[PDB]
């Protein structure tokens, strides 16, 4: 059976650095954990799979190779993405009183 | 859908029936058999001894060689006599 | 790359987004409209608009240029002249350096072609490869090379580097087989004999100064010493070299491939070599 | 009449190779023909010039109309604009004027008016491409 | 009046029928199959122009050469006449020489 | 246990392998069962949309044989005699009732016979087109790597629901290594679907890759494609057709 479709909206959690470093400690230690290199497939997979399971938002294949460091992973996960359609994006943008937008789709 | 099975070369030798009138003549001679043997080895079913000239063919080849390709000694003798005449 | 990021941002690439590279598709010009219609670029009356102007080279009745010039034998017998693809020592050294030609084994036309150092067209009356002195002053490879022609300077360079060069003849059929052996082996024919040079070429290949493959080997040391003296280098005694056997290997004058005799059939399908045993066939293939 | 044997080594010797062999290791460079492998590690420049499948520098003379002489640096990766700046700097003293060039950012090529194949090959060798 | 007064019956195209869906498959049979088969061997059509292209004169010469003996009498006569006409046109008419 | 794939072929020193999530079709949620390293020269080449267009048009047109034919004035029935004399009749001059000017006459410049549009791009160009298509799918997040095409059931509804749940496109091109080894479950599922098309690796092409929104590859297919496409780089001039024996070519 098809579960409810996963909403693509994603808001980075406030304690994102703390959660990320906890996961990094779980997977891999040294100072400046931001600069830990993810060159190892095992470690990269463990970290990214844990993060995806926890936050409900995975690194796409397109960006996957760019995650050279935990700093890159943090950058990817601290940028929000909204799944609202253009209809919402326009209507909920403080339309002036003389502008009316209707959608028949 | 699912793709139809990929086109593949017909495996093994292809032996056309000589009785059929539509079989091209180049597919019935010994050269076709020789090429089939070269391509497929023992699976061809071509008797390997057929790849060499039969005695009449060998006689024809030898006659042609004697007629057109002289021996090194004959060539050298002709060259020597030509040089002698020119000198 | 930033281009792939731009793709990630852009809409999906589909069959509705495709465009030819600008400048690769000229517009088609067709005779409709004011500028390309009416007379449609053909002029006004006369044979040129009618489409019936005389043949190319016709000069209106005046004796044509290409006919008023006397006939001369510039191209007489062109299709029977022998052609030899040049192989400069520069090119040979380049191939050896890039490992496309292995100097540790005898270098013959087959090895040159397999390394793609030369392209032979027997159908275009190529009779083989001629060594060319170009690059001699920087040639530093010890090689055992078999060619069809060789310049004196090229021989000198080859020998000074401690190698051996021999000029070997090939008839068109043997040359085709040597250049492309695999297709010949797929033809399923016994390996033919290598024919002897024509009478005009016999002296060249029997002369030791050319390192002819039919020349008396007794005269080779004298010729090599003469070249060493002429070009001011000390002749290295290759017999002392640890590759002397390789430098000495020479296929028999009637042999096309080094280790294969005339008359053998190469069954590549099952990695075998069938050899005739009939006395008549053996005598023929040894003659 | 027929006698089979396994002397197939002399046929394996005739079989040609489909893949271009990697150049053998040489004790001393540049090689007598002048060839030189790219340095290891690669230079840290913003751009990279990959060698041709023959392991040569991809710098080619080109001619059009019988009088337009050009030189093309073809297999460029990275900042083709950084490469263009470097090429202009390297070539202006030779010409006395900044060379006129075209940057095909799509195909990753740099086309320079005039023949500079030898100079650009030497320059790229020095840079270690 | 050279205009129809009613809309034509709607034309419905199934972009995902089997033919369109599998179009192009095995076009890379060679480069992806050790070159056992050339892509032109995938071409289904007249025997005389499978994996070959030419102008009309060359096409007619090839057709006569390859299936001329199997052609009907008047079709072959028409082909011979067409070859003759095309020879005359291509070798004697035209703007360029 | 993660399914981790490494790049078998040598990778250029200046380039790092691109990466993809190895997924599985066994469950709606099995979106990350491993990590695959994909050769950068096959999955991160330049976005040559012009080459994509070249290869797509070659695919569309090289097989084309138009069967349109019209009758010339020679082949139209009749029309031998001059309809009426040159002079005296008061009518226009004509030489046969089948000239193009006449109703029912021949077509002056019509489609002539079955015409082929055959032409071959260089095989290097076609292989480059395949590489560019793969890079484009990966970069646009339409490429998904599966460990295998095995399905829990052969029900097409399961496959459609899986695609919808994973937010795949309306159309999916599933690719498996060889025709014979394709799992029976996926074979059954895709035999009844129109927009989910299952092909062997040897059938992969730019046209179908573009027609289908998402491209699903198996790990063996990825290895196979990398090998075949990278071989085009670093190969000599052909001495003779590659079908013939070579020292190192299967
Ligand atoms: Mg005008
Ligand atoms: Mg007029
Ligand atoms: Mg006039
Ligand atoms: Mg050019
Ligand atoms: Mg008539
Ligand atoms: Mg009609």
């Amino acid at each position: 059976v098809c579960p409810p479709l996963r909403s693509r909206a994603y808001t980075p959690p406030e304690d994102l650095q703390s959660r990320l470093e906890s996961y990094v400690k779980e997977v891999f230690l040294p100072s400046n954990w931001q600069d830990i290199s993810l060159e190892d497939s095992r470690l990269k997979f463990n970290l990214l799979a844990h993060l995806a399971d926890d936050l409900g938002h995975v690194v796409p294949n397109s960006r996957l190779h760019q995650m050279c460091r935990v700093r890159d992973v943090l950058d990817f996960y601290n940028v929000p993405i909204q799944d609202r359609s253009k209809f919402d994006e326009l209507s909920a943008s403080n339309l002036p009183p003389n502008l009316k937008i209707t959608w028949s789709y | 859908y699912r793709a139809r099975p990929p086109p593949r070369r017909r495996p093994g030798p292809r032996w056309p029936d000589p009785e059929d009138l539509l079989t091209p003549r180049w597919q019935l001679g010994p050269r076709y058999a020789a090429k089939q043997f070269a391509r497929y080895g023992a699976a061809s079913g071509v008797v390997p001894g057929s790849l060499w000239p039969s005695p009449e063919q060998l006689r024809e080849l030898e006659a042609e060689e004697r007629e057109w390709y002289p021996s090194l000694a004959t060539m050298q003798e002709s060259l020597r006599v030509k040089q002698l005449a020119e000198e | 790359a930033r281009a792939l990021d731009l793709l990630r941002g852009l809409p999906r690439v589909s069959l509705a987004n495709l465009k030819p590279n600008p400048g690769s598709k000229k517009p088609e010009r067709r005779p409709r409209g004011r500028r390309r219609g009416r007379k449609c670029g053909r002029g006004h009356k006369g044979e040129r608009q009618r489409g019936t102007r005389p043949r190319l080279g016709f000069e209106g009745g005046q004796t044509p240029f290409y006919i008023r010039i006397p006939k001369y034998g510039f191209n007489e017998g062109h299709s029977f002249r022998r052609q030899y693809k040049p192989l400069s020592l520069n090119r040979l050294q380049y191939l050896i350096d890039l490992g496309r030609v292995d100097p540790s084994q005898p270098i013959d036309l087959t090895q040159l072609v397999n390394g793609r150092g030369v392209t032979i067209q027997p159908l275009k009356r190529d009779y083989g490869v001629q060594l060319v002195e170009e690059g001699a002053d920087t040639f530093t490879a010890k090689v055992n090379i078999e060619v069809q022609l060789a310049s004196e300077l090229a021989i000198a360079a080859i020998e000074k580097n401690g190698g051996v060069v021999t000029t070997a003849f090939y008839d068109p059929r043997s040359l085709d087989i040597v250049c492309k052996p695999v297709p010949f082996f797929l033809r399923g024919q016994p390996i033919p004999k290598r024919m002897l040079p024509p009478e005009e070429l016999v002296p060249y290949y029997t002369d030791a100064k050319n390192r002819g493959y039919l020349a008396d080997p007794a005269k080779f040391p004298e010729a090599r010493l003469e070249l060493a003296r002429k070009y001011g280098y000390i002749l290295p005694d290759i017999t002392k070299d640890e590759l002397f056997k390789m430098l000495c290997t020479r296929k028999d004058p009637r042999q096309i491939f080094f280790g294969l005799a005339p008359g053998w059939v190469v069954n590549m399908a099952d990695k075998k070599i069938l050899k005739p045993t009939d006395e008549n066939l053996l005598k023929y293939y040894t003659s | 009449f027929v006698e089979s044997v396994d002397e197939y080594q002399f046929v394996e010797r005739l079989l040609p190779a489909t893949r271009i062999p990697d150049p053998p290791k040489h004790e001393h460079y540049p090689t007598p023909s002048g060839w030189q492998p790219p340095r290891d590690p690669p230079p840290n420049l913003p751009y990279f010039v990959r060698r041709s499948r023959m392991h040569n520098i991809p710098v080619y003379k080109d001619i059009t109309h019988g009088n337009r002489q050009m030189t093309v640096i073809r297999k460029v990766e990275g900042d083709i604009w950084a490469l263009q700046k470097d090429v202009e700097d390297f070539l202006s003293p030779l010409l006395g004027k900044t060379p006129v060039t075209q940057v095909n950012e799509v195909t990753g090529t740099l086309r320079i008016k005039g023949y500079f194949d030898q100079e650009l090959k030497a320059w790229l060798l020095e840079k270690g491409f | 009046i050279g205009i129809r007064l009613t809309l034509p019956p709607p034309k419905v195209v199934d972009r995902w029928n089997e033919k369109r869906a599998m179009f192009g498959v095995y076009d890379n049979i060679g480069i992806l199959g050790n070159f056992e088969k050339h892509p032109k061997e995938l071409i289904r059509g007249p025997i005389w122009l499978r994996g070959w292209k030419g102008n009309e004169l060359q096409r007619c010469i090839r057709k006569r050469k390859m299936v001329g003996s199997r052609m009907f009498a008047d079709d072959l006569h028409n082909l011979n006449k067409r070859i003759r006409y095309l020879y005359k046109h291509f070798n004697r008419h035209g703007k360029f020489r | 246990e993660p399914v981790l794939r490494k790049v078998e072929l040598p990778v250029p020193t200046h380039r790092r392998p691109v990466q993809a999530w190895v997924e599985s079709l066994r469950g709606f949620e099995q979106e990350r069962v491993g990590l695959a390293d994909l050769h950068p020269d096959v999955f991160a080449t330049a976005p040559r949309l012009d080459i994509l267009h070249q290869v797509a048009m070659w695919q569309k047109n090289f097989k084309r044989i138009s069967y349109a034919k019209t009758k010339t004035r020679a082949e139209v029935r009749g029309g031998g005699r001059k309809p009426w004399p040159q002079k005296g009749t008061g009518r226009a001059r004509h030489g046969s009732i089948r000239s193009p000017l006449w109703r029912g006459g021949g077509v002056a410049h019509g489609p002539r016979g079955p015409t082929s549009y055959y032409y071959m791009l260089p095989m290097k160009v076609r292989a480059l087109g395949l590489k560019v298509a793969l890079t484009v799918k990966l970069a646009q997040d339409d490429l998904h790597i599966m460990d295998s095409l095995e399905l829990p059931t052969g029900d097409p509804q399961y496959l459609t629901e899986l695609a919808h749940y994973r937010r795949w496109g309306d159309s999916v091109l599933l690719v498996d290594l060889t025709h014979e080894e394709m799992p029976q479950s996926i074979v059954e599922a895709t035999s009844r679907l129109k927009t989910f098309n299952l092909i062997p690796a040897v059938g992969l092409n730019v046209h179908s890759m573009l027609k289908h929104q998402t491209l699903v590859l198996t790990l063996p297919t990825v290895a196979f494609l990398e090998d075949k496409l990278l071989w085009q780089d670093s190969r000599y001039r052909p001495l003779y057709p590659f079908s013939l024996p070579y020292s190192d070519f299967p």
